[PDB]
């Protein structure tokens, strides 16, 4: 699995709603091209992807 | 003799007088409150 050397989450225009109303961008500098599972570790916010 | 000068050259707020319906055109004097009901088709979601 590719290793994320550093990651930064910046989130703008969040709306708490039934629909996916929030959007966050992760900036990353990993070492190898590949697929990562993205997850939200809270019971209050759920990721679409 | 003593008509003075017409309202085309005397009227305040710099607006010009016409005579076919007798209207004062382009008077810049006050503030207009305005309310717009923009349709939802114009709005796009924050994702896009
Ligand atoms: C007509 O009006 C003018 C404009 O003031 C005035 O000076 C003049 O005496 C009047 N009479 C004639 C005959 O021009």
């Amino acid at each position: 699995s590719p290793t994320i050397l550093e990651v930064s989450c910046t989130v703008a225009d969040c709306i708490y709603s039934a629909d996916f109303g929030g959007s966050l961008t992760l900036q990353y500098k990993a070492d190898r091209e590949g697929h990562c599972p993205v997850h939200s570790h809270s019971t209050t916010a759920v990721l679409k992807e | 003799n003593n008509s003075g000068r017409p309202l085309q050259e005397t009227a305040p707020f710099g607006c010009k007088i016409e005579v076919e319906p007798l209207r004062a055109s382009n008077c810049a004097y006050g503030h207009i409150p305005i309310s717009i009901d923009i349709p939802d088709a114009a709005f796009v979601r924050s994702s896009e």
